[PDB]
């Protein structure tokens, strides 16, 4: 194999590195124009999101491999902030080409883009420190979903999606906690339903329902038998299933399979609860039993959500049939089979004001695409309204943070008479290149667009109000209400500055080229 | 991956939707040019293609552009009908209309705006040519009319219009606040007629009588049968496997006649002597349930006592066991009715109810295929024309009055994307311009013209592109619903500023 | 190709094979040599300093030169050290040829120039012995002479493998007037130091010593290459994990069917089992019942290097070995050679003639350059013991030739008369090997050892003395090569130059 | 057959095949030292400090470049720290010996300046050899705090040293009974207060597995019984695959059951063996680890190995291969298990241990990119802490004493030559390329610096030398930049030997040919 070094890595690093950013740029933010990207499947994905992009792409070096890591770490915890922080790394890699070719060593200049990434995020920490509690942040949580629904272009009337992810953070990651829950956020959704139909599940919606509607839509607060157990084809994991092969076989499993469920739906009942939830659910024989037995219960439970209607709803474990016993019982506030307003979406909902160890967002759409547009879209909302419902936190976006923030970095950047004086001011300059590109994607020159904002932190010298996000022409940041969490910001630059300056630690590769990932 | 940047992707989002556009919009607009279609990747053909479908998914459709629009293009045919060569071609208008203000080095947003609001007051200048014919039924019969007269159009159609121009507005005239589709019934066979077709009373069913039964049955009470026998009658001892060797093998087939005979003892129960079901039997089998005596009815169809049920006012079940699971069928006669050399069992309870059968006889399926989606497509536009009976002026004659106005607003409206309003008013005039010269005509002073003149009042007065002409477009029939026209004014608009925002594309 | 027509294999080939084979001697040759890496079909690097070594793993097409490795093979188990000077020597002789090529004088006529002149050389050879020397006890003094054979064959240590293969030689014999082909046998092992390398005369088994210690003064051995899975004569077991249950009689029936095998090990005699193939759990637990040593999975190595010096044989399988099959060796014990813990027997007169010299270093290749050493210490010390003749070291005789079978060109006139005086030429480039891998010219050397015109000393060899060419005696450095190593490095060099320098071009269809 | 080559075209096409490969590993050493991220194949990527383990990974396909793998390799072994620099100069001669054998001269002694000077480099650098230990503190442990801060400063954090400083000092004093480089082995959290680590000499666990169980199976022992489990448990446990049958007529229900009570039983074969904490390195069943749940026996599924060997190392346990304990010593003990969440997950501590042999630091980084030079930053010190203790004698950092080393070798260059002053300036010229190396890595002019360097120790000094975080002159003595004294001896042997092994070889032979 081989070892490239040095500028050869240099134009191994950024080459790779600069082209993807291009992609993002222009998908950047809610003017970023969508990307249909198609896979050799036959598969089309219209994509502005980076992440999703970043999934889109398998494309081979460091960089992409960097890439599609880099940006997933901005989009869970903070969700938004998916675009910029790759698309900066390309602008800072951007910048040290030229830098090193002032003759500044890669790493003379490596501490001055972190070394300047400080007065960034030590400038979005003046942004706003405000801190609002989850009754009060709701609005700021859904004025923030305003932006962080706003970006997939599902956000007025999603309020829905805005406050169901107002109480869905909430539910589960407590406001004190600040340790991230989007493990007990259930994030789901159907197909069939509508964007505006749209539901926070606070406890565990079970796809099937009771064996019959002529048993009662309704298990009352608990008795819930969490069951590993067949009344249908068991499918057991120790053997393999086979059914029966003769003429004389369905005659007595009919007699036999029915009595037992009989006694079984019964014996259920007979250690007690209003739903028994079966990993192995009711046939069809053991729904008319369900019926004939005159109890209510669950057929089919996922293996996995067997434990999940028991650790979800913090009902106590029973593990089987055998297992079964009256003080352990899945817990629930109610039981429902819940139409959501397109019966197409249905459920049978084991809801708790109990204890929701897993919260249920239920998103609907007409396909599949609209509610992933809605789940990620809100995803990064639920991301950003998590963060804010810790820590509300809030910067106004749109790069007159940055605009403000490369103004003051660039000064006081100069400040340090070491040669990171010149090295920090052109880091600076790369924050001003988000703002951009999405002034490109305003329909705008972001060049005078930038220096509006520029004359407006000449005025400000913060963001307050800003140039245009969305494309409108009302040019705001407060009023346009562009805002992003004061924390992903900073996590943008902290994942954004030292993968560059990190790169630059590393130039020497074994590689007879770029492409190996 | 494949990273596609702006340069060809823009580029590809122009070629997909015009490089099949081109092929449609021969078939679309009026009539000078089709689509006939060529067909070899899967064979030696030659097929003559007015459908966009069957133009479109037919032919390599691999262009990721393209598929938006044969994805998005089918669907506005398959809701509002005829929107497969509609999306396709003005959307491929657009794709023009986009290239020159890309080429002319322009935002994509700043062009999304400047047609998508250009969209808008279009289709307002639709809604104004958009008149509402429901004034009286025969209004609304000579809307339909005109209206299932101007989908079929452009499509080659033999018998087909007149009759359904009757049965579409006769399906709608009966249900009264929308068409049936699920009143008519369409009966394809081979009947010898060319495109001939007729509503029919009751339904006819296709079968030889033969063996020992009688062919025709008088004064029939049919038993309603959702579940018949196909060959074994299926219960507890259905089945058995005898086969040890090779002469079993030949025996096993002579143990199941006997499941055959069974099948008798279910019906004698019933008692009823006609017994219509939906499984089938066969010849060999006609000698045991003929020599029953009773007369057991084979294929039965759903849909035909669905039909009876509606219009005879009794009830079509379903899961049936014993005779009265599903509430007995009244019909007058059970007949064989021959058309040509056919044998056609034939259910007669009703005529031409509010469910009617619809016999659709050709020596051709494809024609049959097309007359079924243009009927498809009417009834549809049809059963918007029941909601909104405004038929707005079509063969390009929408097109100028919106053209003129965006024009005009364009002029005023924007600072800036009077770009792309224009040119979004621009694509409108396009599909006029590609069939005036298919009648030879010039299509230049028309859309100068004409548009203008009928924009300056004439609105009626427009485009006759099957003679070159200017002619009225309510006088000529050439108007439709105004949703259909807003329809496909509505994908392909969405079908353009999807790629036309699409600056890069990953292809693994 | 090996086949070849227009006078190559006559006026090319041989000059060019030689210097290929030589030109390691040249660096490798003299009170030092220089390593040569060597790579095998298994990719590894070999250092390496004797002619023979180098040549062992080179490969050649030559059909000239595949006639003189094996006189390097021939002078390695005769003396060892000249077979460096063997390739060097016959490097002169044959060129100069080439001269009296184009001076036209004819093949045997130049040949009959060199042979009765290496006829009039062996003659002198007697003559120029200066002193001599030798001990079948003594190690220091052995060591000296053991100590500057090798040092052509050896860079490392020159003093202490001295001492180790002096001692080992001598000590693994009552007499060593006596001298043989293996007395002395190598286990290489690592760790500590390489002058922590120990003379241990015996068998050592670097492998395992497993079951438990039965005998320690028996040291007698049934020899078997044949595993002990159960592998006997009746049933050859095996260890079998296809199912636990057939798992579970294993472990039964071998512990009698280990019986019956330690027991006919036993039963024929031994308390030492070499086991050159494995052995299973539950037949070393049994041996451990049994009461008997088995120096198990032991290697081909461990095993014929026993079923050499014991005489015995090893058993693939499990028939009741003879006493040919069966050797006894002095004592079987638990000790350290060169500081590492496993069965070292002893050999002197039971079976014996094992020297144990362990071989070390940080790798193996230590092991293998002192390895280059001892051989010889084992060659040259039989030579010593041949003849305890001691001879200037090489190159400190043949300026003493030189000039004697110079004027003896003038005794030859006649066409010989050149070729003797290139055969008082053939001689030199020795010194010239030794001083090209001290750097320095000859034509320096060859002045000063000329300067007093007697030669029974003085020399310069390789040092950093050489580094300005300066005489020393090697005769007085303790360099001083045997009669026989003088004799025979001139023999061969001379024997297998003549018989290649007539060969013609080869004749194929 | 057999490909050989003999002379200087083989010796020239070996020295330049030795400078070739070890070229890569120049670059790499420092805290602006570059980092080498190496791809072997394709999805396999490496990142190392050093040289030796890319020196394995790389293709070495000459006796030139193989012998320059073991000779750091060596160093790598002796002190766990001077590949790179033992890469770099063993092949350093070979430009420097360039000449040299580019005007043909080369007695084969010339190799013998090599040792004959390192002599005197090894000799020097124990002449200058200085106690850390005895003389600072009395404790000795704020030295190794000293220690740790500039070797937690020598990678990443001079902001994280003195808080991790005294954990560094902790763990040295805690795992410096028997030392491996594991047993101080940090256990990653990220969420909680970040730029902290905590040590405990217990082991805090990744991995623990259980839903259903998840919080609602018991995570707290006072002590724990810990079976160590590699056993995998799934849905059911052993039943007759062949010839078995399920839907038959009594058999439905009967043998689903009989599947769960065995499951059950060999779920239950760990918890009434006296298994508490059961960690389980392979799967287990998700109605299995309900089981668990239902038995109040913790579970761990897929535990990591390192957390079971951790555990026997501090907790007196061992690995059990089977559910039903063999012994209470493969039985891990604790008198603590605490399950926490630090940023929200669970891990498993192993605290109060029997032996607690096995030191773990609970450490928060900032972000992505960070964290981890953090974590070397903490090896870092525990290596060269201990080390402080591990050689008493130590001399300045920062390449400090090859500095006059030039001089005193090119005073020899001076003082005795016949000749070999180039040899001996050659030698000479090998020792500050490393700080040359370094500080010119960062992009500091090293040459000035350096020869600034040594125009102050030509006044008088030793040990004055580079500082690196602006790379410039200093004492690195006086800046407490310290490697021990050996450790310069270390590389000074290795890498002066390689120079001397493979030009004595000008004749490299392979017999598989090519």
């Amino acid at each position: 194999k081989s070892r490239l070094m040095g500028l050869e890595a240099l134009k191994s690093h950024i080459m790779a590195a600069k082209a993807v950013a291009n992609t993002m740029r222009t998908s950047l933010g809610p003017n970023g124009l969508d990307k249909m990207m198609v896979d050799k499947d036959g598969d089309v994905t219209v994509t502005n999101d980076g992440a999703t992009i970043l999934s889109m792409m398998d494309v081979d070096h460091q960089i992409a491999k960097l890439m599609v890591e880099l940006s997933k770490s901005q989009d869970d915890e903070i969700g938004d902030g998916t675009t910029g922080v790759v698309v900066l790394a390309g602008a800072l890699l951007e910048e040290a080409e030229q830098l090193l070719d002032r003759g500044i060593h890669p790493i003379r200049i490596a501490d001055g883009y972190e070394q300047a990434a400080r007065v960034a995020i030590e400038h979005l920490d003046k942004i706003s420190d405000s801190v609002l509690v989850d009754i009060k942040d709701t609005e700021p949580l859904i004025q923030t979903a305003k932006t962080t629904l706003g970006s997939k272009v599902v956000n007025s009337c999603h309020r829905q999606m805005a406050e169901i992810a107002v109480n869905a953070v909430l539910t589960v990651a407590d406001m004190e906690r600040r340790d991230v829950d989007f493990e007990l956020i259930k994030v789901e959704g159907k197909v069939g339903g509508r964007l505006e139909d749209t539901k926070l599940i606070k406890g565990v919606i079970v796809d099937k329902d009771f064996s019959h509607p002529q048993m009662p839509k309704k298990v009352e607060d608990a008795k819930i038998a969490i069951l590993t157990c067949p009344f249908e084809p068991p499918k057991p994991k120790t053997k393999h299933k086979l059914d029966v092969t003769s003429v004389e076989d369905y005659k007595a499993l009919q007699k036999y399979e029915k009595e037992k469920f009989e006694e079984m739906i019964q014996q259920i009942k007979e250690t007690g609860a209003n739903l028994a939830i079966c990993q192995w659910g009711f046939d069809d024989e053991a729904n008319h039993l369900l019926l004939q037995n005159n109890l209510p219960a669950v057929r089919w439970v996922g293996g996995p959500e067997i434990e999940l209607i028991a650790i979800a709803t913090g009902g106590r474990i029973v593990p089987r049939f055998s297992e079964l016993t009256a003080e352990k019982l899945g817990f629930a506030g109610l039981v429902q089979e819940i139409s959501f307003g397109t019966t197409k979406d249905k459920m049978l909902v084991i809801e708790q004001c109990k204890n929701s160890r897993a919260v249920t967002i239920f998103i609907r759409g007409g396909n599949k695409m609209i509610i992933e547009e809605a789940k990620r879209s809100l995803h990064d909302a639920l991301c950003v309204i998590r963060n804010l419902i810790r820590d509300n936190r809030v910067v106004y976006g749109g790069g007159a943070a940055e605009i403000s923030c490369a103004l003051a970095v660039s000064q006081e950047a100069d400040k340090c008479p070491t040669l990171e004086q010149y090295a920090m001011r052109a880091f600076a300059d790369a924050l001003e290149v988000i703002p951009m590109a999405l002034s490109e994607n305003s329909g705008m020159n972001p060049i005078q667009t930038m220096t509006e904002v520029r004359a407006r932190q000449v005025k400000e010298m913060n963001p307050a109000l800003g140039i245009d996000c969305l494309h409108k022409g009302t040019n705001d940041m407060k009023q346009q209400h562009v805002i992003e969490t004061l924390i992903g910001k900073k996590q943008q630059i902290s994942l954004a500055t030292q993968m560059v300056r990190m790169i630059l630690k590393i130039d020497d590769i074994r590689k007879p080229g770029e492409s190996e990932e | 991956a494949d990273e596609e940047r702006a340069e060809t992707a823009r580029l590809t989002s122009f070629i997909g939707a015009i490089a099949i556009g081109d092929l449609v919009k021969s078939t679309l607009g009026p009539k000078g040019m089709d689509k006939i279609l060529l067909s070899s990747g899967r064979d030696a053909s030659l097929m003559v293609t007015n459908d966009g479908a069957t133009i479109l998914k037919n032919i390599g459709v691999d262009n990721p552009a393209a598929k938006v629009l044969v994805d998005m293009s089918r669907v506005q045919d398959d809701e509002v009908g005829d929107g497969t060569t509609s999306v396709t071609v003005l959307a491929a208008e657009l794709l023009r209309e986009a290239e020159s203000l890309i080429a002319k080095k322009i935002h994509p947003q700043t062009i999304i705006a400047g047609w998508r609001e250009a969209t808008k007051a279009a289709r307002e200048a639709l809604l104004s040519s958009a008149v509402d014919h429901g004034s009286d039924e025969v209004k609304f019969r000579q809307d339909l009319m005109n209206i299932a007269g101007t989908t079929l159009s452009s499509k080659l159609l033999t018998h087909h219009k007149d009759h359904f121009t009757k049965l579409a507005v006769e399906a709608v005239l009966r249900l009264k606040g929308s068409g049936n589709l699920e009143a008519i019934h369409i009966i394809k066979k081979l009947g010898g007629s060319l495109a001939d077709s007729y509503l029919d009373e009751g339904f006819l069913l296709d079968k030889k009588i033969g063996v020992n039964q009688p062919k025709r049955i008088e004064n029939a009470k049919i038993l309603i049968a959702n579940t018949g026998m196909d060959t074994d009658k299926i219960k507890i001892f259905g089945s058995r496997v005898r086969v040890d060797s090779t002469a079993k093998v030949a025996e096993i087939e002579h143990a199941e006649k006997e499941k055959m005979k069974e099948k008798v003892e279910r019906i004698l129960k019933h008692g009823i002597n006609c017994f219509i079901n939906r499984q089938l039997i066969y010849n060999y089998p006609e000698q045991l349930f003929g020599a029953a005596g009773v007369m057991a009815i084979e294929h039965a169809d759903f849909a035909g006592v669905e039909r009876l049920a509606l219009v005879t006012g009794g009830e079509i079940a379903s899961t049936f066991d014993h005779p009265e699971l599903v509430k007995l069928g009244s019909c007058k006669l059970i007949e064989e009715v021959m058309i040509g050399e056919d044998k056609l069992i034939h259910f007669s309870g009703v005529a031409l109810g509010e469910a009617c059968t619809i016999v659709l006889r050709g020596a051709t399926q494809q024609i049959l295929d097309e007359a079924e989606r243009s009927l498809h497509d009417a009834l549809c536009v049809l059963a918007q024309t029941v909601k909104d009976s405004r038929t707005v002026y079509g063969g390009g004659c929408s097109e100028m009055l919106m053209a003129h106005a965006v024009t005009q607003l364009a002029n005023r409206t924007p600072g800036k994307e009077a770009v792309a309003m224009e040119s979004y008013a621009k694509a409108l005039r396009m599909l006029p311009t590609i069939i005036a010269d298919n009648a030879g005509y010039d299509s230049a002073d028309l859309v100068a013209q004409l548009r203008a003149a009928h924009s300056e009042g004439n609105t009626t007065a427009g485009l006759d592109m099957r003679e070159g002409t200017i002619g009225d477009m309510a006088i000529l029939g050439i108007t439709e619903s105004f949703q259909v026209k807003r329809q496909v004014l509505l994908s392909a608009a969405e079908a353009a500023e999807v790629i036309l925002r699409v600056d890069n594309i990953i292809k693994a | 190709a090996k086949h070849f027509s227009g006078l190559e294999e006559a006026v090319y080939r041989n000059i060019q094979a030689c210097k290929e084979l030589a030109q390691t001697t040249r660096t490798a040759y003299g009170p030092n040599g220089m390593n040569k890496m060597v790579i095998n079909h298994l990719e590894k690097l070999f250092v390496t300093n004797d002619a023979a070594t180098i040549l062992r793993e080179l490969e050649v097409q030559h059909p000239a030169a595949k006639m003189i490795v094996m006189a390097s093979h021939m002078q390695e188990q005769e003396v060892g050290d000249g077979t460096n000077f063997v390739l060097v020597f016959a490097g002169a002789l044959l060129e100069l040829a080439e001269e009296l090529l184009r001076i036209g004088l004819s093949v045997s006529e130049v040949i009959e120039g060199y042979e009765i002149a290496c006829r009039k050389a062996h003659e002198i050879l007697p003559n120029l012995v200066c002193c001599s020397a030798k001990n079948l006890r003594d190690i220091d003094e052995v060591s000296s002479l053991l100590r500057t054979s090798i040092m052509s064959k050896q860079y490392g240590n020159e003093v202490f493998l001295a001492k180790l293969i002096a001692q080992a030689c001598v000590s693994i014999f009552p007499d060593s007037g006596h001298f043989n082909v293996d007395n002395i046998r190598v286990c290489k092992i690592l760790g500590s130091g390489i002058s922590s390398s120990s003379v241990l005369h015996g068998m050592v088994f670097k492998k395992e010593t497993e079951g438990d210690v039965t005998s320690v003064k028996d040291a007698k051995i049934a020899v078997y290459s044949c595993p002990f899975d159960g592998m006997i004569t009746e049933t050859k077991g095996t260890v079998l994990i296809k199912t636990a249950e057939e798992l579970m009689n294993f472990s039964k029936g071998e512990e009698n069917l280990m019986d019956a095998q330690v027991k006919a090990i036993a039963d024929t005699g031994a308390n030492v089992v070499v086991t050159g193939g494995k052995v299973a759990d539950m037949a070393l637990h049994y041996a451990n019942k049994y009461n008997i040593m088995l120096v198990r999975l032991n290697s081909k190595w461990d095993l014929r290097r026993l079923c050499k010096t014991v005489g015995a044989t090893a058993l693939p399988r499990l028939t009741p070995p003879v006493l040919e099959e069966m050797g006894h060796c002095d004592s079987v014990y638990l000790s350290e050679v060169g500081d590492t813990q496993v069965v070292v027997f002893k050999h002197e007169k039971e079976d014996g003639a094992i020297s144990t010299i362990v071989l070390r270093g940080s790798t193996d290749n230590l092991m293998d350059d002192i390895e280059r050493a001892v051989d010889d210490g084992v060659n040259t010390f039989k030579v010593l013991t041949r003849d305890k003749r001691l001879v200037p070291g090489g190159g400190a005789t043949e300026i003493e030739l030189a000039k004697q079978i110079t004027s003896y060109g003038e005794t030859c006139p006649g066409l010989e008369q050149y070729a003797i005086k290139k055969f008082a030429e053939a001689f030199e480039a020795i010194p010239r090997a030794l001083a090209e891998n001290s750097g320095v010219k000859a034509n320096e050397v060859i002045s000063k050892l000329y300067a007093v015109h007697q030669e029974g000393n003085k020399n310069v060899g390789l040092d950093i003395e050489a580094e300005v060419p300066a005489v020393k005696d090697m005769l007085e450095a303790g360099i001083l090569d045997t009669y026989l190593g003088k004799y025979w490095a001139i023999k061969l060099a001379t024997n297998a130059a003549v018989t290649v320098l007539r060969v013609d071009q080869i004749i194929m269809a | 057959g057999t490909d050989s080559s003999q002379g200087i075209p083989q010796l020239v096409s070996n020295i330049s095949a030795c400078q070739v490969i070890a070229e890569a590993v120049r670059t790499t050493l420092g805290p602006r030292g570059m980092d080498k991220l190496i791809v072997d194949g394709r999805g396999k990527a490496t990142i190392s400090n050093d040289g030796a383990t890319i020196l394995k990974l790389l293709d070495v396909v000459h006796p030139a470049a193989k012998t320059l793998v073991d000779i750091a390799k060596s160093q790598d072994a002796e002190v766990g720290d001077g590949t790179t620099s033992v890469t770099l100069l063993a092949a350093e001669f070979l430009k420097q010996v360039k000449p040299y054998v580019e005007e043909g001269l080369h007695p084969q002694i010339i190799i013998r300046a090599f040792r004959t000077a390192t002599q005197l480099a090894v000799n020097k650098i124990k002449e200058i050899a200085v106690t850390v230990k005895k003389a600072d503190k009395v404790e000795q442990r704020k030295l190794l705090e000293k220690c740790a801060m500039t070797a937690l400063s020598s990678k990443l954090i001079s902001q994280q040293k003195a808080f991790f400083a005294k954990m560094v000092v902790d763990a040295v004093m805690m795992l410096d009974d028997l030392l491996q480089l594991k047993m101080i082995g940090i256990k990653k959290v990220q969420g909680g207060a970040l730029e902290d680590s905590q040590l405990v000499a217990g082991v805090a666990f990744k991995k623990t597995f259980s839903y259903a169980g998840f919080e609602m199976q018991p995570k707290k022992y006072h002590n724990p019984k810990i079976a160590l489990l590699n056993v995998e448990l799934e849905l059911k446990a052993e039943k007759d695959n062949a010839e078995i049958r399920v839907h038959t007529v009594e058999d439905y229900q009967a043998i689903v059951d009989a599947e769960w009570n065995i499951l059950y039983d060999k779920l239950e074969k760990i918890h009434h063996s006296g298994a508490k904490v059961v960690l389980s390195k392979l799967p287990i069943g998700d109605v299995a680890t309900q089981y668990f749940a239902d038995r109040d026996m913790f579970c761990a599924g897929r535990v990591p190995e390192e957390d079971l060997k951790r555990t026997m190392m501090a907790c007196g346990g061992s690995i059990q291969t089977s559910v039903n304990a063999l012994s209470a010593d493969v039985l891990g003990r604790c008198q603590v298990f605490e399950e926490t969440q630090i940023g929200g997950e669970r891990y498993n501590f192993f605290t109060g241990c029997p032996k607690a042999k096995t030191c773990t630091f609970i450490l928060r980084g900032g972000a992505e990119q960070f964290m981890e030079e953090t974590e070397r930053s903490l090896h870092d010190a525990i290596m060269i802490v201990r080390r402080a203790i591990k050689n008493d004698s130590v001399v300045a950092g920062g390449g400090a004493i090859e500095m006059e080393l030039s001089k005193y070798l090119r005073d020899y260059s001076r003082t005795i030559p016949g000749k070999q002053q180039l040899l001996i300036g050659a030698y000479a010229k090998a020792l500050e390329i490393i700080p040359r190396q370094l500080c010119d890595n960062a992009g500091f002019d090293a040459t000035n610096i350096l020869n600034k360097l040594r125009a102050r120790h030509a006044q008088g000094g030793t040990w004055y030398g580079v500082d690196i975080n602006n790379e410039d002159i200093a004492d690195n003595f006086e800046a407490f930049v310290w490697e021990p004294a050996m450790v310069r001896i270390n590389a000074l042997t290795a890498a002066s030997e390689a120079a001397c092994l493979i030009v004595s070889v000008d004749e490299t032979i392979k017999n598989p040919r090519s």
